[PDB]
């Protein structure tokens, strides 16, 4: 029984409106872009495609810009899992790569051949969150 | 130290608590077959006898009223006014 | 624009200052307090329009009526500063001014704020007392308010009399804060008891007492 | 209100307009950031007349505010008020233009006087939050409620003299009572905290009693004065406002067992 | 919480409301030293009404042949007309009533007259004009001095505090100020002679009864 939380930092008025997430027994909260890149979806836009299911929605994407600004440091999968592992030498990746299978959203699958499922689902949660944040 | 009989500042009237305490004490005394200083006139109840003994001011007791500073004024039951 | 508002606020602050000083037991005529804005502008404002703030700073003298009760009460000096963020620089000038002029009470009326480096040397010149006051905090006389009863600063003999008649100790009196706006208004030192005379819906007049700490 | 103008609600509206808080964000439809190179010729065809009339060193990045025409009437303020507010806020490091109220488009243009594009955003942020067009802070809203009042007639008796009183969602007594136009001697707030902080411990006592008594009498009940007076006095004798909790009177210098 | 906070508070034998530390909460309990049980809502009919009605109801002018006491009211109303020495006392009484009107209108700014006070005077008066069976068509055997100086001396007996120093006496006159306003308002010469039509005996009985009930109404020391 695990509980995943997706937090939207910075209220109405703040400029640092980043979006982070809480993963099972991991020290600090991780930017969502890092999570997506740790799941295989590396470049921008495709992440937004996994989040914003309508390219016409400029508001939601505008709200997603500082998330891209946040996770601009990590530009590949290996360093993403390395980041999560640093939170929690290469062993940490195998630690990280375990948490995304056995602990991160276990209700879909605890296998190893499913990464796009949890990615799209996470993007769905982001979509709901922002829909609530945009007063829609 | 003490407080002189003159220049006493407290109420010359007996408080209801003083009355209840005095009647209670005197009734406690009478209840243990102590001498009665008034005519019974048929009365047998120690409290009632104490009341009649109070109306005639025949109760040899004295109230020590304590001021918050530690001072105290003495007021005999015979002197205190009972208007209650 | 901003000029008229500044002039008006400073004027009301000045009136309130006069009321305060005359309430502490100093000689200020009632006519002086009720100084019209036209006269104020025609006595303190320049021909250009700039309000010369330092032109207002005056001194006050204790009435003989006040000397009878408080003989040790000396002359007071009101000072309206021109500098906004007053640092230690003007503070030295004011302190040395009260020092040389040899007064007992110095009222420093600033218009914004005082640096902690300047308030570090304010309570350090006995027996003289220097009191800091914000101009915006004196625009309206708080003692004129409904819920504010009259406080009467009584002498040491009156205080000892109060402590004797109710056979009290200083810790048994009701207390008033030193930073209490009324205590600040009267300029109360620690230990100074005030007789607060309030109206009562059950007796009409009721006198409480508050020792300052 | 002032002892003079009592029935003049037209002045009460002015006081309401001078007290009720009003931010720039509260009257803004939207904000945009354009790249407008030539200052004397705008890409937007709607701002051509504006820059044409404001003719009689800068930044290419433009900050364009669009305001709500209906909200400018509610708060009762002009474009000049807003523009001069922004100007007085940023002084010299922000060139500000705007359209007159007669136009059908309430627009404001702002320019700064590397990495500058994501530096103007913060500015507009501070333009939305940390900007007060008029009124006092915390004072979120003000309502003109006409109270009935018993006043001694010149002939002697008491007559109902109704006056306009300004109720308020929000509290900032330290700056509202110093406002020119109202009677600062009768001003009151349900927050006995602010009363105690501004007017003194005695006024705090009076307000505290007023509030407790208000709670009691609101139910339709009635408790004799001396009881509530005793409570308030005990809450107020320590010098400040002592609560009736384990933090208040239980921290007093009484007996340990008690 | 309320109980545990106000627990150790009671009235001591100097009518001072204190705690276990002896700290003064109220110098005079309830600011008047009265027990709440012996307090009833009574109207202060001087705080209301026009100045014209106030004058019409309280002004006695022995120097005026129109605003004087009719010989039907007082037994000595004929030989009282024009008496300067008594008009001094009446001017004193009326002036005190005016001062009381000012004071009351300062205290209760809304002009409320009905306020809880000890000793129901109305019931005492209506008991006077019931015990002695006084008719409304007979000259009272009272005197201006009797009423004025009588009431003025009644206030000296309405004791709550009983010290001998200036402070305690000031607190005493402060604590009974309101009730004395009520007393002067109800026991004014015009009101006593015309509205009540009390006799000397009945008036003395009223004074004695008022004093008694006042002394009964005082809070008992030890009252938790």
């Amino acid at each position: 029984i695990s509980t995943l939380q997706v937090k939207l930092y910075g209220r109405e008025g703040s400029s640092a409106r980043t979006i982070k997430a809480t993963l099972p027994y991991i020290k600090q909260d991780i930017p969502i872009v890092i999570i997506f890149r740790a799941l295989g979806i590396i470049p921008d836009g495709e992440i937004l495609e996994h989040i914003c299911y309508d390219v016409n929605d400029w508001q939601m994407l505008e709200m997603l810009k500082p998330c891209v600004e946040d996770g601009f440091v990590i530009q590949d999968r290996e360093t993403a899992l390395d980041f999560i592992g640093r939170r929690g030498k290469e062993k940490r990746i195998q630690y990280a790569k375990d948490i995304l299978q056995k602990e991160f959203l276990p209700h879909i699958t605890q296998l190893e051949g499913f990464e796009s499922r949890k990615a799209f689902f996470l993007g769905y949660m982001i979509n709901r969150l922002l829909l609530c944040a945009l007063d829609r | 130290k003490a407080i002189p009989k003159d220049q006493r500042a407290t109420t010359p009237y007996m408080t209801k608590y003083e009355r209840a305490r005095i009647l209670g004490t005197r009734a406690l005394q009478i209840s243990m077959n102590a001498p009665v200083f008034v005519d019974l006139e048929g009365e047998t109840d120690p409290l009632r006898i104490a009341m009649k003994e109070l109306a005639e001011k025949k109760i040899p007791l004295v109230i020590r009223r304590y001021l918050p500073d530690g001072s105290f004024e003495d007021w005999s039951v015979e002197e205190l006014i009972v208007d209650l | 624009q901003e000029n008229e508002r500044n002039i008006s606020r400073l004027w009301r602050a000045f009136r309130t200052v006069k009321e305060m000083v005359k309430d502490r037991g100093y000689f200020i005529t009632q006519e002086e307090v009720e100084l019209p804005l036209e006269d104020f502008k025609a006595k303190y404002c320049d021909s250009m329009g700039r309000p010369q703030r330092k032109m207002m700073s005056f001194q006050a003298n204790p009435t003989e009526e006040s000397i009878s009760k408080f003989p040790d009460m000396g002359s007071l000096w009101v000072e309206f500063c021109d500098e906004p963020s007053v640092g230690v620089k003007t503070m030295k000038t004011f302190v040395i001014h009260i020092q040389e002029k040899n007064f007992q009470t110095g009222i420093f009326v600033y218009q914004n704020n005082i640096t902690p480096s300047a308030m570090k040397l304010v309570p350090s010149i006995p027996p003289a007392t220097i009191e800091t006051f914000n101009e915006a905090a004196l625009v309206v006389n708080i003692t004129h308010h409904e819920l504010v009863p009259k406080h009467i600063r009584l002498s040491s003999d009156e205080k000892r009399e109060l402590l004797k008649r109710y056979r009290l100790k200083e810790s048994q009196l009701p207390r008033i804060q030193r930073a209490d706006p009324v205590a600040l208004y009267l300029g109360l030192k620690r230990g100074e008891v005030v007789k607060i005379i309030r109206k009562s819906e059950t007796s009409g007049r009721y006198a409480s007492y508050r020792i300052c700490m | 209100l002032e002892p003079g103008h009592a029935a003049d609600q037209e002045q009460a509206k002015l006081i309401r307009s001078a007290i009720e808080h009003t931010t720039l964000k509260s009257v803004t439809i939207a904000s945009e950031i354009y790249y407008d190179p030539d200052p004397r010729s705008t890409v937007i065809p709607e701002d051509e007349e504006i820059i044409q009339l404001h003719f009689s060193q800068q930044s290419p990045w433009l900050l364009r505010l669009e305001l709500d025409r209906a909200a400018m009437n509610d708060k009762d303020l002009t474009m000049g008020q807003v523009g001069e507010r922004i100007k007085q806020t940023f002084k010299n490091d922000l060139f500000v233009i705007w359209s007159e109220d007669n136009d059908e488009k309430l627009i404001i243009r702002c320019r700064v006087v590397a990495e500058e594009d994501h530096m103007l955003k913060k500015i507009e942020n501070t333009m939305l939050e940390n900007i007060t067009l008029r009124g006092v802070e915390n004072i979120e809203r003000v309502v003109m409620m006409k109270y009935d009042r018993k006043v001694p007639s010149p002939t002697g008796e008491y007559v109902k003299e109704p006056e306009w009183v300004l109720e308020t969602d929000g509290v900032n007594l330290s700056e509202v009572m110093t406002v020119p136009g109202i009677d600062p001697t009768r001003i009151y707030t349900n927050s006995f905290i602010d009363i105690m902080e501004v007017l003194g411990i005695e006024a705090g006592r009076a307000a505290l009693y007023k509030e407790v008594y208000n709670v009691i009498a609101s139910d339709g009940s009635y408790v004799n004065y001396r009881h509530m007076a005793l409570l308030v006095d005990v809450m107020t004798t320590q010098g400040g406002l002592t609560s009736v909790t384990r933090h208040g009177f239980n921290r007093s210098n009484t007996g340990a067992l008690m | 919480r309320l109980v545990k906070a106000l627990e150790d508070i009671m009235v001591h034998y100097d009518n001072t409301t204190r705690n276990s530390l002896g700290n003064v909460i109220q110098f005079i309990y309830g600011e008047d030293g009265m027990d709440a049980a012996h307090i009833e809502k009574q109207s202060l009919d001087t705080i209301g009404g026009s100045d014209a009605a106030f004058e019409k109801r309280y002004r006695v002018d022995l120097l005026n042949t129109d605003h004087t006491l009719d010989p039907s009211l007082l037994e000595s109303g004929s030989e009282i007309l024009g008496d300067l020495k008594l008009q001094v006392l009446l001017d004193e009484e009326y002036k005190q009533l005016v001062k009381d009107r000012k004071f009351l209108r300062e205290v209760f700014v809304d002009g409320e007259a009905n306020w809880p006070l000890p000793v129901n005077i109305r019931r005492i008066i209506q008991n006077a004009q019931q015990t002695f069976h006084i008719d409304h068509t007979k000259p009272s055997d009272l005197t201006i001095k009797d009423i004025v100086l009588g009431v003025k001396d009644l206030q000296e007996n309405l004791l709550v505090l009983r010290g001998k120093n200036e402070i305690i006496q000031n607190a005493q006159r402060d604590a009974v100020t309101l009730f004395c306003c009520l007393l002067r308002s109800r026991l004014a010469t015009r009101r006593v002679l015309q509205e009540y039509r009390l006799t000397k005996q009945a008036f003395d009985w009223v004074l004695s009864n008022i004093e008694a009930q006042f002394l009964r109404s005082v809070v008992h020391p030890g009252e938790m």
